C-alpha cells in the first residue's frame, strides 16, 4: 500500500530518448529535433499500455555531454516547439526566434537544465489506444491528440565547431490518473505505433514436462 | 410472420420436429355492425 | 519434425519374457507420446495415450513409462496375441512425425 | 464403437486424382477432429492431412502442401481426401483415424480409433 | 446479475436530440452457430448498429453521439449441451494484425452486425492474453448453470461528444474457453442470440 | 374466447393437421416459418375461429385482436423465435 | 388450475336420497394407452359409471338423478415425450353419423366406461369444428408444461331431474392437437388415466 | 440411421400368395407410418400401399384394392405386405420406405429414407 | 438389439485348451449377468458355464467344475470361456445368452436373447 | 434428515484428553466403485481410522477411548441410474463365519479403512436377516430422491471408557437392496463416499 499505486508506479524520472547533435565529419547538422514520445522504450510502454486514458504533466531534464564525458562551457539553446508550430530546418533558421516557442539557454558545463511541460492535448487525457479511423490501413488506431510537442537543440555557433553533443532526455511523470486498465501485453513489439504482433505465438506461462509435476 | 431466430437444438434421443399452436381471439374494444346474412 | 524413433527395429522373445521397446525423442516433446498397435493386416489400435494410461479395452499386460527422452513401452509377460508390430506416435512436433517398428518374434 | 471405413482407393495413373470416403458412424462426427495416415509400403505410418472438427481449418504437412485437398461433409457422415496429381512414390495403405491440432479439449483422442485403410 | 461496468449507469450529459423508446428499443441480430471448431467473435460498439433501423438514421445523418448500450447474450443450449463462453465488453478495442500486411483490414476493424470471427483467440487478436481479459467487465456464461450474460456499458471516451461512424468506442467480445461437447444425436450448433438496447442517446451536429 | 387457427391451411394438408405450424430442426436461421394475415372475416386461418365466423354474420367491423401461440416439443428442446407484426400499410418483411 | 364450468360448482337442488363419500369417492377407470395414430377419445357423462360400483346401483335402480362431476385426466408421460392434448366437456354432446347409415350405432353414442375412440376428430363426430371446441369448458395437456387437467361441472339440463340411462348430459373429449412424438428407446405408448368424482350427487324414484 | 432393408421375394405362379418383410431399425419403429413402393421393370415407381403409425389405418390404390394386406409387427421391428393371388403384370421390385398421410405431424418424411428392394 | 455373436472355435486334439469369444453390443454389457449354454450333437442343451455381472462371481456345474473358466473383458465387450483339457464326449455348438443366477433384478432375462454357436 | 441414532447426540462424560477441531476434522475416505454386482460393505466404528491421520496417533498411542461419529455416505449418481442402497449403523456388529472355518478370520473382524465386501448380504453376516436390519438407526438412499445419508452416533457401550484398537462399538453397513441398473452408455460403477468426523471424543492412559 501506498507502494503499489498509480502515483508511484510511474515516478522515478527514466530516459526517454538519447538524442545526438551532429556537428562533424559528414554531418555538419548543429542542430536536432527531437520529437516528444512517451513509447520510445518497450519497458516504458508495456507499464503505460497498462491502462487506456492517462493525465499527466512531465518534467523534463536534459543531461547532455560530449563524446568523451568532458563537459566544455559550449552554449546550448533548447527550443520547445509546441504542438502545432512549425519546427525549425537548419543552424540558422528564423524558427530559432520566434517568442512563442520557449527556449532554455545553458551551458554543457552547468547543472542539466530542467523544465515542466504542462498537459498539452486536446481531448481530456491522453488515449494510447484509440479505436477508431482520424481524419473523418496506415491510420488505423493513430490518434493526433497525443502529440506533446519537439524538442530542438542547437549548439549556439556560427560555424561548424567539431564537437558531436550527446543528449538523453530523462522524463519523469507527475500527477498522473489513469483510467480503464488493461492487460498487460503478452506478444512482442513487433512495429512501433501499432500493435501489430507475429504469427509464431508465444505462450503466457513456460511449459513444463507433464501437467502433475512440479 | 415467424422468423426463425435461433436454430432448433435439443439433446440426444429427442425428437427434432415440434409444432406451433396459434389461438386467435378479439380483445375487449371489439365491435360489430349491421347484423347480415353469410356465406356459409 | 522431432523424429521420435523406436530403437529396437525387431525383437524376439519368450512367451514368459518382459519385452522393453523404446522410443527415444529428439527435441522436448512433453507427454505427448502414444503406442498404436498394428495387426498382421488389420486395423492400428491404440494402447497408450499421454504415455502413461491404458486405453478403455487394452488388457493389464500393457503399460507405458517414461524416463526422460527415452519414452518406452513394457509389456508385462508376453502373453499370445503380441507377436505383433508396435509404433510409438507423437502429437507435439506439429509434422505429427511417427517411428519404426518393433514387430516381435518368438 | 467408433467404426470408422475407409474406401474409395485403386489404381491410377501418375498424375490426376482419386478422392477417398472415410464414412464412420457410431460417434458423433460433429465434434471430434478426424484426420489423415498414410501407411507406405515401407510399413511406416506417415502423416498426410488433418481436419478441423467443423471442416473449416487444415494443416497440411511438406507431403502435399498444395496437392490434397482434405475436406469434410459432416452432414452425410463422410470425410474427403483429394489426391490432386498424385506423386510416383506416393502408393500407401491411407488410413483415416481421429485426432487433431484443433478441437482445445483434444490431445486425448489422437488416433484414438482408426478405419480399416484402402489401398492405392 | 447484470454486470454494471465500472458501476456506472450511462447518463444523460448535464445541460442536442435525446430519442427515446422508439430508439431505445431492443435490436435483436441475427444468431450465430456455435459449433465446437468456433474460435469466438467480437463486435464494435456503435459500429454495430449504424446500418440498423432508427439508429442507423440518427448516427449517419449527425455529427456527434454518445450514448451506453445494454448488451444481452444468450445461448439457447440444451442440457446434455457442455461448454463455457467469456463475454467481455473490451474499452477501445484495438485489433492487430499478424505480421509473417501490417495494418487490419477495414473489415476486421469495422465487421459491421455481424462480427469478426477471432483468427487468434488466445491473444485477443490484439497482442494482450486472454487469460487477463477479466479485468475488464465480463461474465461467464456456463451451460451447466446458466445461459445468460447481461452487461451494462456507461459511456467510456476522452472527449463529450465524438464521431460515430469512425471512432467505435469498445467491443463486446464472445469466446468459448472450454470447447462445445455432445454425444451424436443433438444439435450439432448451439445458437448465440445478442440483444442491444442503447441507453441514454444523444446526438447533435445534423446532417 | 381464444380458439385455433387453421394457419397451416395448404392445398393436400387435410385432417387435424391443418392447425399445426411446423417448427423442425434443419431449419437454418433467419428463415422464415409461417405467415398468415390479420383479417377475422375474410378467407384464411381466421376462418376456423369463433370471431373468423362471427364477423362473418356482420359488415362492419374494428378493434384490437391477439395470437397466442403455444409450443408442443419436448420440454429438453430449446430455441428462439421472432414473432414480427406489419402493419397494414407496409406489406410482409422479407428478411429477419 | 381447476376450469369451474360456467363459474358453477355443483349444488343441491333446494327444498331425494342424497348419498355422500360412499358413492362420492374417486373411480379410476382403466387407462388409455395415447399412441401416435390416436386420434381421440370420449365417454358420457353419466354412462360411464352406470355399470360402475354403488353409482352403478344407485342410477339403475331409480327413476330420477342429477349430478356434477370432478373429471380429472393425467398423462404419466416422460421428459422426452412432446405433443399436447384438448380436453373438454362436451354439454349435450351429440354423435353424428357419415353417409356415403344414417343414425349412429348405439355403442358410439354410449360407449361404456370405455370411451369410444374418435372416426374424425377434425369435426368432432358432430359436424361442429375441432378448431372452435375450445368455446366449452376445457383445459391443455402440453407435455412439455403440465400433464394433468381437473375439470369441475355442474349439472346442465332443462328439467331439474331427468333420467339417468337415457339422457346422457355432457361428453368428456380428449383430442391429441399435436401428435405424440418419441426417439428410439421409449415407451412407445403414454398411458391416460381418468378419474370421476360425482359431485352433490341426488336421486328419486326408488326400483 | 434410418436403415430399412427389404427381404422376401421371389418368383411365383401366377395365383397364390408371396409375403415381404421390411424390417428397419436405427430409427424409432413405432411413430413413422412407413409405405410400399413398387418399381415396376419400366423403372415407372407406382404407390403400392401404406400402413399409419400404429397398424390400424390403411389406405389402399385402385392397383390392389382388396387384394394386397399390409401389416405391421411393430414389435419385432417388421413390415408386412401380401400379394394374394398377385395379377400377370404385377412384377416389380417392391421398395419399402417412410411417410404416410396420417400421423398429423407428417408431410416431412414422405418417402425419406427408402430400403433395397426385392424382385418378385 | 441384443446383438450377441460367438466366435472362435474348431478342431482340436483332446487335452489341451481352446477359448470362446461372445462379443456383443447393442445392449449394456456391463449389468446383465451372461452365460455359456453347450448344444451337443444330440440336439440337447445343456448349461456350461456362467458369470455375474461384474465378473467376480461363478457357478461351474458337474460338467467341468475345475476344468473351463470363464471370464468378462467388460471393456472391450467380450465375453470369454476356457476348455481347459476337454473331454472325448465334449463336442457341441457353444451357444452364449444372457441370464444369471447373481443380478438380484433377475429371473426376467433368463436366456432372453442368444447368439449364433460355433462349432468345435 | 440427519438421523440421530436413538436420540441422543454424543456429549463428553461429565468430571482425559479432550481433542478439537484438529482432530474433529472430516476424514474422507476412498470412495467404492458400485456396481450391479455389488453386494455389499461394512466398516468398524474405530478401526476404520485407527490409522488415518491425528485418530491414528490418539487411539493407538493411548489406552482408553469415547466418542461418537457422524458417518455421512454420498453417491454421485446420475438422473438414468436407479438403484437403492439401505444405509444402517450396528452397534455391536459381530461377524460370523459360515462352516460348510469356525472362527472369523481377522481381516474380515477389521477390514481397516477399506471395508470387508458381504458374502452374505441377506443374513447380514451376522446370521440375523437384513430383512430386519431396518430396527438399528438407519436411511435409505433412493436415488430417484436423494443419493445422501447422515448418521449421529453416540457412544454405545458398557463401560464408560474402553480399549480403542481391540473392541470396535459399532459398524457401519452399506448394503444395495435394490440393483444398480443403466442403459448402455453410462458410469458403470457408481462412485459412493464416505465422511467420517469424530465428535466428542476423549482418550486416557497415555503411551
Amino acid at each position: 500500500v501506498n507502494e503499489a499505486s498509480v502515483e508511484h508506479f510511474y515516478s522515478r524520472a527514466g530516459l526517454v530518448g538519447v538524442v545526438e547533435v551532429k556537428d562533424s565529419g559528414t554531418s555538419l547538422d548543429g542542430y536536432t529535433v527531437w520529437p516528444i514520445d512517451v513509447m520510445g522504450f518497450v519497458q516504458q510502454r508495456r507499464k503505460l499500455e497498462l491502462s487506456t486514458y492517462m493525465r499527466f504533466d512531465a518534467e523534463f531534464t536534459f543531461v547532455s555531454n560530449l563524446n568523451n564525458s568532458t563537459t566544455p562551457g559550449m552554449l546550448l539553446q533548447y527550443m520547445y516547439v509546441p504542438p502545432g508550430a512549425p519546427k525549425p530546418d537548419s543552424r540558422k533558421s528564423y524558427q530559432w526566434q520566434t517568442a512563442t516557442n520557449p527556449s532554455v539557454f545553458a551551458k554543457l558545463s552547468d547543472p542539466p537544465p530542467q523544465v515542466s511541460v504542462p498537459f498539452m492535448s486536446p481531448a481530456t487525457a491522453y488515449q494510447w489506444f484509440y479505436d477508431g479511423y482520424p481524419t473523418f490501413n496506415l491510420q488505423y488506431g493513430q490518434c493526433p491528440n497525443n502529440m506533446m510537442g519537439h524538442f530542438a537543440i542547437r549548439t549556439v555557433s556560427e560555424s561548424t565547431t567539431g564537437k558531436n553533443i550527446h543528449v538523453r532526455v530523462y522524463m519523469r511523470i507527475k500527477h498522473v490518473r489513469a483510467w480503464v486498465p488493461r492487460p498487460l501485453r503478452s506478444q512482442a513489439y513487433m512495429v512501433k505505433n501499432y500493435p501489430t504482433y507475429s504469427q509464431t505465438i508465444t505462450n503466457t506461462a513456460t511449459d513444463r514436462a507433464s501437467i502433475t509435476t512440479t | 410472420t415467424i422468423w426463425y431466430q435461433t436454430n432448433f437444438v435439443v439433446p440426444p434421443d429427442t425428437p427434432t420436429e415440434a409444432n406451433i399452436i396459434a389461438l386467435g381471439a378479439a380483445q375487449k374494444n371489439f365491435t360489430l355492425k349491421l347484423c347480415k346474412d353469410t356465406d356459409e | 519434425d522431432i523424429q521420435m524413433t523406436q530403437s529396437p527395429s525387431s525383437l524376439s522373445a519368450s512367451l514368459g519374457e518382459r519385452v522393453s521397446l523404446t522410443c527415444r525423442a529428439s527435441q522436448d516433446i512433453g507427454s505427448r507420446l502414444n503406442w498404436l498397435q498394428q495387426e498382421p493386416d488389420g486395423t492400428i489400435k491404440r494402447l497408450i495415450y499421454a504415455t502413461s494410461s491404458l486405453d478403455s479395452g487394452v488388457p493389464k499386460r500393457f503399460s507405458g513409462s517414461r524416463s526422460g527422452s527415452y519414452y518406452s513401452l513394457t509389456i508385462s509377460s508376453l502373453e499370445s496375441e503380441d507377436f505383433v508390430d508396435y509404433y510409438c506416435l507423437q502429437y507435439a512436433g506439429f509434422p505429427w512425425t511417427f517411428g519404426g517398428g518393433t514387430k516381435l518374434e518368438i | 464403437e467408433v467404426k470408422l471405413v475407409e474406401s474409395g482407393g485403386g489404381l491410377v495413373k501418375p498424375g490426376g486424382s482419386l478422392k477417398l470416403s472415410c464414412a464412420a458412424s457410431g460417434f458423433a462426427f460433429s465434434t471430434y477432429d478426424m484426420s489423415w495416415v498414410r501407411q507406405t509400403p515401407e510399413k511406416r505410418l506417415e502423416w498426410v492431412a488433418t481436419i478441423s472438427s467443423g471442416g473449416s481449418y487444415t494443416y497440411y504437412p511438406d507431403s502435399v502442401k498444395g496437392r490434397f485437398t482434405i475436406s469434410r461433409d459432416n452432414a452425410r457422415n463422410t470425410l474427403y481426401l483429394q489426391m490432386s496429381s498424385l506423386r510416383s512414390e506416393d502408393t500407401a495403405l491411407y488410413y483415416c483415424a481421429r485426432g487433431g491440432p484443433y478441437d482445445y479439449d483434444g490431445s486425448f483422442y489422437t488416433m484414438d480409433y482408426w478405419g480399416q485403410g484402402t489401398s492405392v | 446479475n447484470i454486470v454494471l461496468s465500472y458501476g456506472e449507469w450511462p447518463e444523460y450529459c448535464p445541460s442536442p436530440t435525446r430519442p427515446d423508446v422508439s430508439v431505445n428499443r431492443f435490436y435483436t441480430l441475427s444468431t450465430k452457430s456455435w459449433k465446437t471448431e468456433s474460435t469466438g467473435w467480437y463486435w464494435k460498439f456503435p459500429d454495430v448498429l449504424n446500418d440498423t433501423g432508427v439508429f442507423g438514421q440518427n448516427a449517419q445523418f449527425h455529427y456527434l453521439y454518445r450514448s451506453g448500450f445494454c448488451m444481452h447474450v444468450q445461448c439457447n443450449a440444451s442440457k446434455f449441451h457442455q461448454g463455457a463462453l467469456l463475454v467481455a465488453a473490451i474499452p477501445e478495442f484495438v485489433i492487430a494484425a499478424s505480421s509473417p500486411g501490417l495494418y487490419p483490414d477495414f473489415a476486421h476493424t469495422n465487421p459491421g452486425k455481424d462480427g469478426q470471427e477471432f483468427r487468434d483467440p488466445y491473444v485477443l487478436d490484439a497482442g494482450i492474453p486472454l487469460s487477463q481479459a477479466l479485468i475488464f467487465p465480463h461474465q461467464w456464461i456456463n451451460l451447466r448453470t446458466n445461459n445468460c450474460a447481461t452487461i451494462i456499458m456507461p459511456y467510456i471516451n476522452a472527449l463529450p461528444f465524438d464521431s460515430a461512424l469512425n471512432h467505435s468506442n469498445f467491443g463486446l467480445v464472445v469466446i468459448p474457453i472450454s470447447p462445445l461437447k455432445y454425444c451424436n444425436g443433438a444439435t450439432t450448433e448451439v445458437p448465440i442470440t445478442l440483444t442491444i438496447a442503447p441507453l441514454n442517446s444523444e446526438f447533435s451536429g445534423l446532417r | 374466447v381464444e380458439t385455433i387457427l387453421e394457419v397451416n391451411n395448404t392445398t393436400g394438408t387435410t385432417g387435424v393437421s391443418r392447425l399445426l405450424i411446423p417448427v423442425r430442426a434443419q431449419n437454418n436461421v433467419d428463415q422464415l416459418c409461417a405467415s398468415f394475415q390479420v383479417d377475422p372475416g375474410r378467407n384464411g386461418p381466421w376462418q376456423s375461429t369463433m370471431v373468423g365466423q362471427i364477423c362473418r354474420y356482420y359488415t362492419q367491423w374494428s378493434g384490437s385482436l391477439k395470437v397466442t401461440f403455444m409450443f408442443t416439443g419436448s420440454f429438453m428442446a430449446t430455441g428462439k423465435m421472432l414473432i414480427a407484426y406489419t402493419p397494414p400499410g407496409s406489406a410482409q418483411p422479407t428478411t429477419r
